[PDB]
DNA sequence: CCTTGGCGGTTAAAACGCGGGGGACAGCGCGTACGTGCGTTTAAGCGGTGCTAGAGCTGTCTACGACCAATTGAGCGGCCTCGGCACCGGGATTCTGAT
DNA sequence: ATCAGAATCCCGGTGCCGAGGCCGCTCAATTGGTCGTAGACAGCTCTAGCACCGCTTAAACGCACGTACGCGCTGTCCCCCGCGTTTTAACCGCCAAGG
């Protein structure tokens, strides 16, 4: 089953904390990042260990 | 609060002087609404060409009433520009 | 026992000819335009107001193009539906070239 | 108010605000609101006074718009008006091609 | 996805047609034409909201968007 | 006066085969003249209205134009 | 470059269509870039069919461009075409539909 | 009273520069653009009064161009146009 | 012992199912409307020619319209009532088919 | 035709809820007063719309005649209607890992 899950994590376009979204589908291992605020999505390859903070820390990476 | 507009009240009374014993819904009255906003809309877009296939800025009750002889068909038309022209004279006749 | 074919459909047809209620069901239609609108904007919230005027205009929209469409088969000497009916007056009305 | 005085029921001065606000000229005459408002008007009477005649026949008091869509649909003019126009609780005309009627 | 859309739902908008006799590809078909009506309408809708600026497509907008079409619908403040 | 009986058939069949038409019945061409003659009522008589507000007695290929576009069977070619 | 044209680098008059959009009653007031932005998109529509129409006359061994060239660049077109679909050409005709029941076989 | 016949003389010969033209092509040319323009022009006068913005710049003629022209065509125009606000806003 | 993440419920449009029956499709055979030619008749088209409403085009003066302070009460936001329909069981009736 | 029986219509009934009355505000219609040029109007000029005809000729009309798609009919075969049977798109309450 998929996981909605809420973090702190600060989106890095709109600058608003504790609005981003992380949406885990490990049946098909996609994990998609949502932003509540400005409403912006990035989605990134994740495994069966991954967490919140792995894609975001993905995300990190995709624009630098 | 910002204060919106409606043509419920008009229309409301013309309802009631043509039928006084008859109710109405909310969201037919808004029906009507957005039906005057049509109608006014495609005669003022006419009235618009009128101007710029005349090449005049003024408008008259005169571009109106060839504007809705353009636009609706010929019975009803007529009927209303006898309306509007009998308006017109009960008007301006007076002040 | 059982009944002749044909009454049935045409019995809810006077029937379905009476209450303009919105025939299909909200939450599957909502889920539907949701997964197109995404597609042209992501994280994309909708006024529900805005979702009942989808799904008045789209009903009314296949309902009128399915009485032009049963004018053809009745045209086309026969009772029954087919898909080149729906290609017949889509050339018609001109969406596909 | 110019209605009274022209023995309408329109607000005229609200209808020559927007046609100032609408960009639909340089300059306004003084009596083609007039003119439009009566034309409104007439329009709303025929056009409630055929669906008053709906709700004559249902026996109904309050107007459903769908007494409004079958009195668009009744008349010939208004149809070929309102040929684009759909509503919302609509409907259609309750028709029946009398070739699908069984024998 | 599209398969949302059920049999007796294109059996009912047969219904409030007036259609009586169905075929078999008809719902494929159907799902299909619904499915690039829908496609043009909300295009130019979030067209219209991404002139708006904001995150919401308002109901105006999509009115706009079927006058834009040629496809006036009253009802609902337009 | 019956110039609508000017319509000739062989006009009729030069259109059908420009239109692509094969085969052509004989119950056709007052249908035909029918429904030329209904489409030509509704586009002179908005052509002649457009001219009556220019208030000349003369109608031009701008207004036929204007009035065509006001029917959304909107044709180019002569400017307007 | 004294010409907002040649400023523009484009081949259109910009301030005649700052005057149109003036003397239009479009809006009250229209910003400098606007009618720019226009015109260049008119530039590049002018372009964009003129390519079809050059390669549709050039089909007949033709250096003028007749209407038929341009009713036929346009039918041939997907995007063009569904743009022009309320739209008809003076002395255009339409394309050769010829149906494969009537071929003799 | 003027019509377009040099600037379409100019772009003709920026794309297939040895091509003639007859007068009535030129005249349904010419009817096509005041057509296009019209409507753009139009379009963007109901962005001004469906939006309360009293005037109109260059993004409300991006989304009018994105509301007319479908996709391909969209994206080449919007790219045309914002080259050509590029190059005229550097000089 | 108390407060979360999962892990299982009744219900109502929704998917199978069969069988068949009535409707879709190929053939059959004619046949009578209709292509095609051919000669015969006709009107349209083209080129001049008078030719004149009348549009096309130009000064001008005005009044109606653009625009500005009071004012003000109608038009508008909020509150409050009741009888108008939405559905429900009764009961009656009318389609529909097997007879 | 003809009866039995499904299907629908249609009549109190009550309930509940929003349409409509209602009422106290305030902001745009109004009222009045002041410039101004757009246009209603007078009038000038030359184009072009109209009408007419003579000559040319290609285009229509009538008919002769076969003929062949249009159509009524037929048999047939099949596959949607429909009614029955599960059955799965939506939400409601004690477990046994956390803290
Ligand atoms: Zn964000």
């Amino acid at each position: 089953i998929k996981q909605k899950l809420e973090t702190q994590f600060t989106c890095l376009f709109c600058n608003h904390d504790n609005s981003v979204v992380c949406t885990l589908d490990k049946k098909n291992s996609i994990g998609l990042l949502e932003c509540k605020k400005c409403n912006l999505s990035f989605q990134a390859p994740i495994n069966s260990l991954s967490q919140p903070i792995d894609i975001y820390s993905d995300w990190i990476d995709a624009c630098e | 609060r910002s204060r919106k507009e409606s043509y419920s009240i008009y229309v409301y009374k013309v309802l009631k002087q043509v039928h006084p014993d008859t109710g109405i819904s909310s969201k037919a009255m808004g029906i009507m609404n957005s039906f005057v906003n049509d109608i006014f809309e495609r005669i003022a877009g006419e009235a618009s060409r009128l101007a710029h296939y005349n090449k005049r800025s003024t408008i008259t009750s005169r571009e109106i009433q060839t504007a809705v002889r353009l636009l609706l068909p010929g019975e009803l038309a007529k009927h209303a520009v006898s309306e509007g022209t009998k308006a017109v004279t009960k008007y301006t006749s007076a002040k | 026992h059982r009944y002749r074919p044909g009454t049935v459909a045409l019995r809810e047809i006077r029937r379905y000819q009476k209450s303009t209620e919105l025939l299909i069901r909200k939450l599957p239609f909502q889920r539907l335009v949701r997964e197109i609108a995404q597609d042209f904007k992501t994280d994309l919230r909708f006024q529900s107001a805005a979702i009942g005027a989808l799904q008045e205009a789209s009903e009314a929209y296949l309902v009128g193009l399915f009485e032009d469409t049963n004018l053809c088969a009745i045209h086309a000497k026969r009772v029954t539906i087919m898909p080149k009916d729906i290609q017949l007056a889509r050339r018609i009305r001109g969406e596909r070239a | 108010t110019r209605s009274s005085r022209a023995g309408l029921q329109f607000p005229v001065g609200r209808v020559h605000r927007l046609l100032r606000k609408g960009n639909y000229s340089e300059r306004v005459g003084a009596g083609a609101p007039v003119y439009l408002a009566a034309v409104l008007e007439y329009l709303t009477a025929e056009i409630l006074e055929l669906a008053g005649n709906a709700a004559r026949d249902n026996k109904k008091t309050r107007i459903i718009p769908r007494h409004l869509q079958l009195a668009i649909r009744n008349d010939e003019e208004l149809n070929k008006l309102l040929g684009r126009v759909t509503i919302a609780q609509g409907g259609v005309l309750p028709n029946i091609q009398a070739v699908l009627l069984p024998k | 996805n599209i398969q949302g859309i059920t049999k007796p739902a294109i059996r009912r908008l047969a219904r409030r047609g007036g259609v009586k006799r169905i075929s078999g590809l008809i719902y494929e078909e159907t799902r299909g034409v619904l499915k690039v009506f829908l496609e043009n309408v909300i295009r130019d809708a979030v067209t219209y909201t991404e002139h708006a600026k904001r995150k919401t497509v308002t109901a105006m907008d999509v009115v706009y968007a079927l006058k834009r079409q040629g496809r006036t619908l009253y009802g609902f403040g337009g």
